[PDB]
Formats: structure tokens, C-alpha cells, sequence
């Protein structure tokens, strides 16, 4: 049963989802830039509502 | 305030290159001369750095309402002056195989280097400003140079829209800072508000959307999408400059800023610069983990370490080494960054087209220039903050401003991210060492300017490892260089 | 007289019309365009804070805007010209080569 | 002071090995023997002038020798060396190992060899300083530094047929494991240097100072955790082991790095040396868990080294069985555990190192480590199957070879404290014969169940031979003769175990 380390494998799920994570951070990484510039409306909505619920 | 003779002095090198720009524009007008105009150019950018030592001799000085010169603007245009020097050692030989006008390239890389001086001695809004716009609008030219290759074009057209498209949030921002300031200085932005009321709405606003212009620059989440597809299409020499002389002048500017501008200890800028710098840190890292793109993996690269110097910022109104993490931080990534991009210039000299991007090209760099491997791998190591190195003497401060700030959760997000980072630095570093028997590599050229930005790559290694072991010179340097409070 | 909310209104909605521009026109020229909205509303803002204060820094602030503008259109409207000379086409979604 | 070149000769014979190779590639290998034997002879100097057998405890801080030059003034970081007994005991190991590592790889006389043994020299060199720092920062330094030069070992030098692939993916994984580990611990160190300044109002990196700080019990045991995260991944402690099989498998084959990087107790002194000493509460209100950890570790490294079929993937998880007896007793505040800890953790050192230099002498006979194609080799060596016998013999615990009276020091003292962990840990003894036999009979017993095994193969050398035979007589005589290994460690254990009992209470 432990012939596979099974510890280690438990350990390994923190890079398993890093990977997973990147390849889904770099589907945002489309060479358009209308969506480069929709990133950025997107990013000034959330700033000015974060500030002021945080106000 | 006026220009008094002494004032003047104050200003040497904001003078010295703008007449660097003047003289260099009439060589070229009476003759293309590519290594007179980037002589000339060298000369200029180095007699400003000489100059540095007379503005110290003259003391701190508030020049016009507009610029402050202390010692945080010696140390930033230090490095500005140094990082443009290099970058036009790098571009040397490069724009020899450019078949087209190369003096230009010079003059661009010097009124670039005028903004960087600017926003270092920038005490006003308006100086901040125009910094940012002196040191971006050359870049548009300097990121296209090469604008007959596809990628360079795609590069500065990416570049220069969403750059006015910043410009127009940050001036927007300071439009509604002043609407509720009525004074357009960093010391009375939050001035006129009374206790406990701070956090009024429309300063707050102001700055949010500056902070969308401000964070565009700084590569920073979620305006970070522009940094991989313009650090890979710009030119290689380019590259270098946008890496380091952008960032290092944008972050000093933003670090007097939130120092002199009463506002800047509002808690809710505090938690919404938080929430950037975790994501900037993660996302970075996380995003470089499978490039193959040398260009695009430090573009990633430049977002995380840009969240890293964030941390600092977050803790500057609860210590003092706030100011001194980012200077020894800064000096650090500025010799890492020229090395790492350096080396990619020297391999994409002279220009013939696309530059030696993709990681392959390095799979074997050491059995044919052991040193530019070399050089590479303590940059990757610099870069992953390695002990040794002084990179990691720049994570060591970041980590202490943040536990003596209490920034648990930022300070847990640098140890995940430089854990992910390893994976990527290293994989670039022992790669260099392998055996690609498929040999595609151009000869290197064989002249005193392309050797001349091997010893600027091996100087800035050398710097990388000697004070990396031995710090305290440069901490005594940044400690000296502090603002005029 | 004037309320300066009524005239900080005026340069928002500018802006956010000339925003929305740049990202609905996949024609570059017409993103170009929107940029000078946008530019341009920032500027008005600056003029109406110095006339609230009765500063001449709005206009001042403004002379800075324009100059910047005045240099982007230029430089934006050169790479217009060479995409044009390259690649006959201004649809923006086609120069996106470099992504991942 | 001679603290200071301990650690800088090996780093100077470094240098000297690399600018060495133009003289010749048979050069460097004897730049770096006489590095590591002047090492080792400075060592055995310290050993006959320190008179530690005559030295009583006096309480903590005691050494013997102190070096301390200002190194970062702003930061109050210093290079502050000290020795005791039990640094002592682990410099001399060192200076052993780091012998036999280079004439382990004598025979690697191919181009770059000198930067390979620059590397060995510098993994020494930061081995030392960890058992020589009492500056926090220092130690910190030399615990991450010595990575670097092990990561290009592990991925340059490594396994012969392993693919570069495997290799770079086994020295990645050792190197986020340690140096994240190790980030963690930065942190606790930082921590403590400001919980002592606000308390205080001192700024000092100094242990001597940082010994007493005044802390509240949140904060002590969260300080703890980030020094035993460290402790943990380099002693290892299951669950943050799988590193090490696969660094093991991947490195030179000839065991040089297994000796040098892997095989010196790091995180055991760690362990006694700052947490015991700087967070006595929270060790002593988290020895429960360690002491389970350790358990674990006894049986999981023994069935996980049970199933290996490599012959260097089996030792290396009997390491984890081994090291979980050391765990418990770190945590048991008994001086008979703590002077049995000391000298398991000599004894496995030596016994570890034989079973992996035989390893190596034997993949240069039969070219492989995968005892499913073994058999019968016990007919057709001279030496090797023998010696491999007693290494194995020595690892079961057999009385008579230093391991047993590491093993048994440690249950005697473990059962006056924790009675039930001790009888619940003795019953690894009886799974260790199980590994130790099964991996004897699967290579060297029983019929060649290969072609490469079915023939008679070349016998060891002489330097082979010596230096597993000096492995030999050192087990022999720590298993007969442990008292002068353990009145050199008496005051160094005895402060440490009074200071965190007397804290306790
Ligand atoms: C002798 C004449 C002929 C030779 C000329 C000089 C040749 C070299 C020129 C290039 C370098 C120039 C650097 C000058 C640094 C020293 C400036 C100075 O005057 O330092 C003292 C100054 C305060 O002076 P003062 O106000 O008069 O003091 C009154 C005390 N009651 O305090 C300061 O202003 C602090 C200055 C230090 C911090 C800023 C440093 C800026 C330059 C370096 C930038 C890059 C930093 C990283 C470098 C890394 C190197 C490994
Ligand atoms: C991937 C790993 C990433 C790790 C990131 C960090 C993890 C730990 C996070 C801890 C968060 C804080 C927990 C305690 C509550 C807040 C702090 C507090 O109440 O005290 C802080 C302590 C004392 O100072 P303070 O009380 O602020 O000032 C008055 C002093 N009389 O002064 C302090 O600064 C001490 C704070 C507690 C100890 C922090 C260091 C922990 C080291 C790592 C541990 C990892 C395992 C757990
Ligand atoms: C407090 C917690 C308990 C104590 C922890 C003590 C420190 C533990 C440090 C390690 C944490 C677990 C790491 C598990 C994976 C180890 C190796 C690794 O990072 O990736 C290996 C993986 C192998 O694949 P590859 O190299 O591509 O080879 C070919 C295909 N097999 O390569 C990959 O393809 C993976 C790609 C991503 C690798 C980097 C990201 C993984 C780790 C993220 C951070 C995890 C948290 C660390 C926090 C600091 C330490 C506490
Ligand atoms: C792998 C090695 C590192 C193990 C890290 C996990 C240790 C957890 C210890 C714990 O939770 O102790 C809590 C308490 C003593 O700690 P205290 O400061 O009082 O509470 C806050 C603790 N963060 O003491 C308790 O209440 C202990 C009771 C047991 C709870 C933790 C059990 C952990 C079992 C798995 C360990 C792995
Ligand atoms: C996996 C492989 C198998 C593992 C099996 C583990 C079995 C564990 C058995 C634990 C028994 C503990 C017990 O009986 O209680 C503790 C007992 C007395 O403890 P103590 O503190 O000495 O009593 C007060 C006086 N000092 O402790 C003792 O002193 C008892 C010592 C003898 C234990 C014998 C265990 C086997 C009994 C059947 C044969
Ligand atoms: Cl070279």
C-alpha cells in the first residue's frame, strides 16, 4: 500500500495546484489589447469601490 | 521659489544631460556619426553622474515648488544615470546591424533619463507628471525602434495606448486630488482634512485612479498584462531600460509621495496597496513558472519583485527602514536585472531580426560564452534571493519592515512566492550548463564596444556576489541618501 | 456660479464615454480617438479645480495635458501609419501575435 | 582563535582545487584532501587542548573557544563562532566524512573536476559554520548557502545514468524543500529579534543574548514552529522526507554528496542547540507531536525502505526510521536520551556512509542499483558483500557496533519519561532486521537473477577497502569504547538539558 511514498504524494498537491493556477493566470495573458484595456477598467472599478467601502 | 546660483548647482544633472540632448541632436545634424553621437551621449550621461558628487557638497534644497534635491534624489538619479549608461553600452553594438538611422536611439535613451532625474527630485504633482511622461513617450520610439520587426511593432503600439490610457486615470487622479487639496504639493494632499476625516471620498478617488496609472508603470496587478509582450518585443537594449530605469524612477517618486502626502497613512489605501502586492507577488511567480521566453519570464519576474518593494511601502509609517529596504532593494535588482538582460543583449548583438528570446538558445550557453553563463547564473540566483547574493540581502530587508510592521500575510506571501520562484530561476540557471549539440549560436562580434558590455554584465555579477557577503558598504551608502523629512 | 460638482461631472462622464470608446472600436483609429476624449477630460477637470481655487495651476496643469497629448497623438497616429504601410489592416485584435 | 579556519580553509581549498585543473585533472583531488585533512587535523587539535572530559557544566553559554568579528554593524550581525562538545564531536565528523568524500571520488578524474570539488569543499565549509555560528543571521547563512553547491552537484554531477532531466527535477525539489524550509525560519529569527528589542530595547542577533526573551506563550510556541519547519525537512521528519530518497538516488553515485551534504546532523544540533534552549516552553508543550512525528517515522521508513528494489533509495529512508529515535529523545529532557541522541547521531553517520560508499563500488561493478537484478553476489566479490553484511548488521543495531548503544541509550532514558512511546518505538528495532536482512538477501544471497550478476567481478581497491574498513574499526570502537565520545559531550548535553528542565519549571 505505501510502496508509492503516499506522504510525499500529499505533499506534492501544493505544486500540482501552482501549476494549475499558472495556466490559468496566463489564459488572461491573450495578446489582445482591448482586453488589456478592459484589465484595467476592471481593476479601476474594483480599487475606487474597495476605497470606499474601506473608507 | 526662484533659481538662485545655488539652486543651480542642485539641478547639475537635469542640466548636464538636457544639454547632452541639445549637443548630441546638432552632431547629428551636421553628421550621422553612430559612434561619435553615442560617445558624446556616454560622456554627457557620466559627466551627470560626476555632478552628483558637487549637488551633495551643496546640501538639500527645495529648487522650485515643483523639485526637492536630498539624498533620495542623488540615490535615485545614481541609479537612473547608471542604468542608462549601460543600456547604451548595450546598445552599441546592437544598432551596428541596425541598417537605419541609430543615432536617435541615444537621444531618446537621454531625455528618458531626464524624466527618471525628475521624478527622483519630483515634490509636486505636476513634476510627477511630467516625469512619468519624460520617461515614457521616448520608450514608445525605443520599444518600436526596430519597427519593421512584427513583434517590436506590436510592442510599442501595445505600449503606447495603454500608456495614454494611464496617463489619462493619473492625471483624472490628480484632477480630483486638487478639486478637494487646492494645492497641487505632496505635503498638502490630506493637509486640509481634520482629525479622523482623512478618508474623504473624492481624495480617495484621486488617488485610486492614480494608483491605476502608477501601477500600470510598476507592472503591478491587475495592470500587469502589458509587462510580458513588451519586455519580449522591445529590443533587447531597450529591454534593460524599461526593467530597471522605469521602475526604480516610478517606485522612488511613489515612495516621496506616500512619505510627504498626509493622506498617504490612510488604512484603506493601506489594505487596497495590500491586496495588490499579495497578487502582484503570487500571480508573477506563478505566471513565469512555465515560460519558455526569457524576455517574458523576467517580465513575470518584474511583476513579483515589484510586489516584493510594495511590502516596504506598506510599512513605511510604522518604521524607518521602510526607505532603506527599497534603496538596498532597488540597487539590487537594478545590477540583477542589467546582468540577466545584458546577457540576452549581448546574445541578440548586432541586430539581425528576432533576438535570442527563447530559453533553447541558453540551453548550452557555457560551452560557448562561459561567461556570459556565468554572469547568468548569479543573476538567477540574485533574482530567486539566494544567501550569497544581494538579492536576497533585498528580500531580508523587505521581510524585516513587514514583521516589525506586523504584514503577516504579505511576509507569508514572499516566502510562497520565492518558493515558486525557485522553480523557475534555477531551471534557467542549470540549463545553462547542459549540452545542446544543435549549434545555431551567431559568433559574438569582436569589438571594443560589444566587449565592453561583457565587463558591465561581470562588474554588475561581481557587485552581486561581493556585496551579497558583505553588505554594510552599500547599507551605509542608502542610509546616508534619506529624505529631506 | 457654477457648483464644482457639476463641472466634476462633466469632465467623468467625458472620461467613461471616451473610455468605453477605446474598448468597444477594434479600429485602431478609433481607439486613438477615444484616447483624446479621455485626455481631454482630464484636462477640463484640471481647469475646473483652478477656477473652484482661482488658481492659475488648472490652467497651467491643462497647458501640460494638451502638450502631452499633443506628442501621444503624434507618436499614436506614426504607428498607425506604419501598421497601415505593413499590414493594410487597423483591426487591433490582429496585431496580438505575442500572449501566454 | 582557529574557529574562523575550520570554515575558511575548506572554502580557500576550494578555490585552490578549481585554479588547480591546469596543472592537471589528477591535481584538484589531492588539493582537496589536504583541505579537508588540515580541517580535521585543526579539529583533533581543538579535541586534545579543550579538555572537555575535565569540563563540568557551568550552564549555558560554555565554550570552549569564541571567535566574533563585526560583520553588518547596522544590523548588530556578526561572524560569532563558538565551540563546545557538541560542536566539537560534529566538526570532527565533518572533517571525516569530507575526507572520505573526496576519496570516494578519486576515480573522477574528468574535465571541470575541479569545479566539482570546489563545491565539495564549500558544502563542507558551510557545514562547519552551522555547528560554529551562535550568530542567528550566520547560522541562517550557512544553513541556505551550502545548498547552492549541493543543487549543481545533485544536477551536474549526478547519477551517471540517470537523464539530466531526473536529475534537475530531484535537486529542484531538495532545494524549494530546504531553502523555503529555511525562509520559514528567517522569519522566526526576525521575530525574535524584535520581540526582544520591544521587550528589551537591545537590537541584537546574538543566541548568548536572545537566550532570555521575554515572550508570552502565543507567540513562543509560533516562534518554534518556524525553527522546527527547518529542522524538520533536513533531519527529515515525515511528512517532508520525500526530498531525500530521490536527492540520494540522484547524486554523484559515488556518495560524495550523501557524505558531505546529507549525512551530518544539521537539524538534530538545531534542534538542541537553539529551540530547546531558546523556546523551552513551547518544546516541551509540543514534544507530544514531535515525539509522534517521530514514531511515524520509525515504522514508515521502515516499510517504505522494505519496498525500494534501489539498493540507495532503501538506505535512504532507513535514515527517516533512524532519525525518529532521535526526534523523541531531542524532546524527553533526559540526559541519557541527549547523550544517546549524540551518539546516534555519530554512529548512523558512519554506518549510513559505509552502506552508501559500498553502494557506489558496487554500481561500478554490476552498473546497477535495482536489487531485482542482484543474486548471489556474495560468490563473486572479495569484499563488498561481507562488508555490506556488517554495515547492515551495525544498522539492525546489533550490540558491538555503536549503534546499539546510541539506540538503547536513547529507549532507557525516552522510558522514564514517555513509557508507552518507548515500548511502541523498541518494536522498530524488530522491522529494522526486516529491511536490514531483506536488502542482504535480495543483492548478495540466493541465486544471480541477472547476467551481470552471473559472473565474477573486480575486487575492491585498496583505498577502497581502507576507507570502509576505517568505518569499520570507528563502529567497533564507539560500540565497545563510548565514554570518550560521551565526556567530551557531557557539559555542552548536561547545560542544555538543566536550561530547558529549570525553564520548564
Ligand atoms: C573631489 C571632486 C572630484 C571628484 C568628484 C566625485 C567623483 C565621483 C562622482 C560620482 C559619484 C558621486 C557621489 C557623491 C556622494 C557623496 C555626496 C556628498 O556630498 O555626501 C555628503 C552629503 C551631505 O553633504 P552636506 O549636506 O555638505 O553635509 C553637511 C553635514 N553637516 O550626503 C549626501 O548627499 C548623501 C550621498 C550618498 C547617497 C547618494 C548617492 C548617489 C550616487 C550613487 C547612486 C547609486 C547608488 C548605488 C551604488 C552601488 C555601488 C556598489
Ligand atoms: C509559509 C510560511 C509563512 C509564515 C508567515 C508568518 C506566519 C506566522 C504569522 C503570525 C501572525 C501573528 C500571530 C500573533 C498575533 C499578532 C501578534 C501579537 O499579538 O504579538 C506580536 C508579537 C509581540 O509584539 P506585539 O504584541 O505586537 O507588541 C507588544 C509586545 N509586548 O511580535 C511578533 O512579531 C511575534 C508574532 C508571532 C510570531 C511570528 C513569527 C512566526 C514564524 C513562522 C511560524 C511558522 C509556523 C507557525
Ligand atoms: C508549513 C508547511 C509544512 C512545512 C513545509 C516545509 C517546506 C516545504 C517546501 C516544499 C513544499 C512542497 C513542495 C512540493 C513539490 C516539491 C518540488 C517542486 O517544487 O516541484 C517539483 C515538480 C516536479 O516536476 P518537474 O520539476 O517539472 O519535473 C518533471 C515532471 N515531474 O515541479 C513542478 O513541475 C512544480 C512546479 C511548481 C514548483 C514550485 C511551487 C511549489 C511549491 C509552492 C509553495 C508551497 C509552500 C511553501 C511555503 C514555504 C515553506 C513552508
Ligand atoms: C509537521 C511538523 C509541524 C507540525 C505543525 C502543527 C502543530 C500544531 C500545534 C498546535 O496546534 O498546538 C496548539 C496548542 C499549543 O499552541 P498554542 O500557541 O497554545 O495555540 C496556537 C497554535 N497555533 O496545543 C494544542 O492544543 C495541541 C493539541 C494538538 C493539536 C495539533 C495536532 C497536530 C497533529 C499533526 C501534526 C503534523
Ligand atoms: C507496531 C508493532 C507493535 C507495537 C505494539 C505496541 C504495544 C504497546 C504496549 C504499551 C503498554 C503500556 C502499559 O501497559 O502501560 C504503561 C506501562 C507502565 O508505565 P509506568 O509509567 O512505568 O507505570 C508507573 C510506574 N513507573 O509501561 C510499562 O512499564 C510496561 C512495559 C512493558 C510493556 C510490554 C508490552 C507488551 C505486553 C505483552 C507482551
Ligand atoms: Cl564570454
Amino acid at each position: 500500500l505505501l510502496k508509492r511514498d503516499p506522504l510525499n504524494s500529499m505533499m506534492n498537491i501544493p505544486a500540482v495546484l501552482s501549476r494549475f493556477a499558472g495556466k490559468g493566470l496566463l489564459l488572461s495573458e491573450n495578446g489582445y489589447l482591448r482586453w488589456y484595456v478592459a484589465s484595467m477598467s476592471i481593476g479601476a472599478v474594483v480599487v475606487l469601490a474597495l476605497l470606499m467601502v474601506l473608507r | 521659489m526662484t533659481i538662485t546660483p545655488q539652486n543651480l548647482i542642485a539641478l547639475l544633472p537635469l542640466l548636464i544631460v538636457g544639454l547632452t540632448v541639445v549637443v548630441v541632436m546638432l552632431s547629428i545634424a551636421w553628421r550621422r556619426n553612430h559612434f561619435l553621437n553615442a560617445t558624446l551621449s556616454v560622456i554627457g550621461l557620466n559627466a551627470a553622474l560626476v555632478s552628483l558628487w558637487f549637488v551633495g557638497q551643496a546640501g538639500a534644497m527645495d529648487v522650485t515648488p515643483l523639485m526637492r534635491v536630498d539624498g533620495f534624489a542623488m540615490l535615485y538619479t545614481g541609479l537612473v544615470l547608471l542604468a542608462s549608461l549601460a543600456t547604451c553600452t548595450f546598445a552599441y553594438p546592437w544598432l551596428e546591424g541596425y541598417n537605419d538611422n541609430k543615432d536617435e536611439f541615444y537621444l531618446l535613451v537621454l531625455i528618458a533619463a531626464l524624466g527618471g532625474i525628475l521624478l527622483a527630485n519630483a515634490n509636486h504633482l505636476a513634476s510627477l507628471f511630467l516625469g512619468i511622461e519624460l520617461i515614457s513617450l521616448p520608450l514608445f520610439g525605443l520599444v518600436g525602434y526596430a519597427f519593421r520587426q512584427k513583434r517590436s511593432l506590436e510592442a510599442s503600439i501595445k505600449y503606447t495606448i495603454l500608456s495614454a490610457a494611464a496617463s489619462s486615470f493619473l492625471l483624472f487622479g490628480m484632477a480630483l486630488v486638487y478639486a478637494q487639496s487646492g494645492d497641487l504639493s505632496f505635503v498638502a494632499l490630506g493637509k486640509n482634512l481634520g482629525d479622523g476625516m482623512l478618508n474623504e471620498p473624492l481624495l480617495l478617488a484621486g488617488f485610486g485612479l492614480m494608483i491605476v496609472g502608477l501601477g500600470f508603470k510598476l507592472s503591478l496587478v491587475p495592470f500587469h498584462l502589458w509587462t510580458p509582450d513588451v519586455y519580449q518585443g522591445a529590443p533587447a537594449p531597450v529591454s534593460t531600460f524599461l526593467a530597471t530605469a522605469s521602475k526604480i524612477a516610478i517606485f522612488g517618486v511613489v515612495m516621496r509621495l506616500f512619505l510627504y502626502a498626509p493622506v498617504g497613512d490612510s488604512e484603506a489605501i493601506r489594505v487596497v496597496l495590500a491586496i495588490i502586492a499579495f497578487a502582484s507577488i503570487i500571480f508573477g511567480n506563478l505566471m513565469a513558472l512555465s515560460q519558455t521566453n526569457i524576455k517574458r519570464l523576467l517580465g513575470y519576474s518584474s511583476i513579483s519583485h515589484l510586489g516584493y518593494l510594495l511590502v516596504a511601502l506598506i510599512a513605511l509609517q510604522t518604521g524607518e527602514m521602510s526607505m532603506e529596504a527599497v534603496g538596498v532593494y532597488l540597487a539590487g535588482y537594478l545590477f540583477s536585472s542589467l546582468g540577466a538582460f545584458g546577457v540576452v543583449s549581448l546574445m541578440s548583438s548586432p541586430y539581425r531580426g528576432p533576438d535570442a528570446d527563447s530559453l533553447f538558445s541558453y540551453r548550452g550557453l557555457f560551452w560557448h560564452r562561459p561567461i556570459l553563463a556565468a554572469v547568468m547564473t548569479v543573476m538567477m540566483l540574485s533574482l530567486a534571493g539566494i544567501p550569497m547574493t544581494l538579492g536576497f540581502i533585498g528580500k531580508f530587508y523587505v521581510l524585516a519592515v513587514g514583521v516589525q510592521a506586523h504584514l503577516w500575510w504579505l511576509v507569508g506571501a514572499v516566502v510562497v512566492g520565492s518558493a515558486i520562484g525557485l522553480y523557475y530561476y534555477l531551471r534557467v540557471a542549470v540549463s545553462l550548463y547542459l549540452h545542446a549539440p544543435e549549434q545555431p549560436g551567431r559568433d559574438a562580434p569582436s569589438n571594443w564596444q560589444y566587449s565592453a558590455g561583457g565587463i558591465v554584465v561581470l562588474i554588475s555579477a561581481l557587485l552581486v556576489l561581493v556585496l551579497g557577503v558583505w553588505p554594510q558598504p552599500l547599507i551605509s551608502i542608502v542610509r546616508l541618501a534619506m529624505p529631506l523629512m | 456660479m457654477i457648483p464644482l460638482q457639476h463641472g466634476l461631472i462633466l469632465a467623468a462622464i467625458l472620461f467613461v464615454l471616451g473610455l468605453t470608446g477605446l474598448v468597444i472600436r477594434r479600429n485602431l483609429l478609433f481607439m486613438l480617438i477615444g484616447l483624446e476624449i479621455m485626455i481631454n477630460a482630464s484636462a477640463l477637470a484640471f481647469v475646473v479645480a483652478g477656477s473652484y481655487w482661482g488658481q492659475t495651476d488648472g490652467q497651467v496643469m491643462y497647458i501640460l495635458a494638451i502638450s502631452l497629448a499633443a506628442a501621444e497623438a503624434s507618436i499614436g497616429l506614426a504607428l498607425l501609419l506604419q501598421l497601415h504601410r505593413r499590414r493594410q489592416n487597423l483591426n487591433i485584435d490582429s496585431v496580438s501575435e505575442m500572449r501566454g | 582563535m582557529l574557529l574562523p579556519w575550520l570554515i575558511l580553509i575548506p572554502f580557500i581549498g576550494g578555490f585552490l582545487c578549481w585554479q588547480t585543473e591546469r596543472f592537471g585533472v589528477k591535481v584538484p583531488r589531492w588539493i582537496a584532501l589536504i583541505t579537508m585533512g588540515l580541517t580535521l587535523a585543526l579539529s583533533l587539535q581543538l579535541w586534545l587542548q579543550g579538555g572537555y572530559s575535565l569540563t563540568q557544566s557551568a550552564g549555558i553559554p560554555q565554550w570552549q573557544s569564541e571567535f566574533d568579528m563585526p560583520w553588518i554593524p547596522r544590523f548588530g550581525i556578526s561572524i560569532h563562532l563558538a565551540i563546545d562538545g557538541l560542536s566539537l564531536l560534529m566538526v570532527v565528523l565533518t572533517g571525516l566524512l569530507g575526507v572520505l568524500a573526496v576519496l570516494c571520488s578519486w576515480k573522477e578524474i574528468e574535465k571541470y573536476q575541479g569545479f566539482f570539488h570546489l563545491n565539495l569543499m564549500w558544502i563542507l565549509g558551510g557545514v562547519i559554520g552551522v555547528f560554529l555560528a551562535i550568530d542567528m543571521f550566520l547560522f541562517f547563512f550557512f544553513w541556505e548557502m551550502m545548498l547552492v553547491p549541493m543543487y549543481f552537484l545533485i544536477a551536474l554531477w549526478g547519477h551517471k545514468a540517470s537523464d539530466g532531466k531526473t536529475r534537475i527535477t530531484a535537486a529542484t525539489k531538495f532545494f524549494i524543500y530546504t531553502q523555503a524550509s529555511g525562509l520559514v525560519m528567517l522569519i522566526a529569527i526576525l521575530a525574535l529579534v524584535f520581540v526582544h528589542y520591544n521587550a528589551t530595547g537591545v537590537w541584537t542577533f546574538n543566541y548568548e543574548e536572545l537566550l532570555n526573551t521575554p515572550m508570552s506563550s502565543g507567540v513562543e510556541y509560533l516562534l518554534m514552529l518556524g525553527f522546527f519547519i527547518a529542522f524538520a525537512v533536513k533531519m527529515p521528519v515525515v511528512p517532508l522526507h520525500g526530498w531525500l530518497p530521490d536527492a540520494h538516488s540522484q547524486a554523484p553515485t559515488a556518495g560524495s554528496v550523501d557524505l558531505a551534504g546529507i549525512l551530518l546532523k544539521t537539524a538534530a544540533y538545531g534542534l538542541l542547540r537553539f529551540s530547546l534552549p531558546l523556546f523551552p516552553n513551547a518544546s516541551a508543550e509540543f514534544a507530544p507531536i514531535a515525539m509522534w512525528l517521530g514514531v511515524i517515522g520509525i515504522f514508515y521508513g521502515a516499510w517504505m525502505a522494505f519496498a525500494q528494489t534501489d539498493i540507495k533509495r532503501l538506505i535512504a529512508y532507513t535514515s527517516v526510521s533512524h532519525m525518529g529515535f532521535v526526534l523523541i529523545a531531542i524532546y524527553t529532557g533526559s540526559q541519557l536520551a541527549y547523550q544517546g541522541a549524540v551518539i546516534q547521531m555519530i554512529a548512523h553517520g558512519l554506518s549510513a556512509a559505509g552502506l552508501f560508499i559500498l553502494c557506489g563500488q558496487l554500481y561500478e561493478r554490476i552498473h546497477t542499483r535495482d536489487m531485482r537484478m542482484m543474486g548471489g553476489l556474495w560468490s563473486k566479490m572479495k569484499w563488498l558483500p561481507a562488508l555490506s553484511l556488517f554495515f547492515a548488521v551495525a544498522t539492525l543495531g546489533m550490540p558491538g557496533t555503536g549503534n546499539f548503544v546510541g539506540e538503547f541509550m536513547i529507549l532507557f532514558g525516552s522510558f522514564q519519561v514517555v513509557p508507552v512511546i518507548t515500548v511502541i518505538s523498541t518494536f522498530g528495532l524488530v522491522f529494522a532486521s526486516v529491511y536490514s536482512l531483506a536488502m542482504l538477501h535480495r543483492a548478495y544471497f540466493g541465486k544471480a537473477k541477472s547476467q551481470i550478476a552471473s559472473q565474477e567481478l573486480p575486487g575492491m581497491s585498496l583505498r577502497e577497502l581502507f576507507m570502509i574498513l576505517l568505518l569499520v574499526v570507528l563502529l567497533v570502537l564507539l560500540g565497545f569504547y563510548p565514554q570518550p565520545i560521551l565526556d567530551t559531550s557531557h557539559s555542552a548535553i548536561g547545560n542544555i538539558q538543566q536550561w530547558f528542565v529549570n525553564s520548564v519549571t
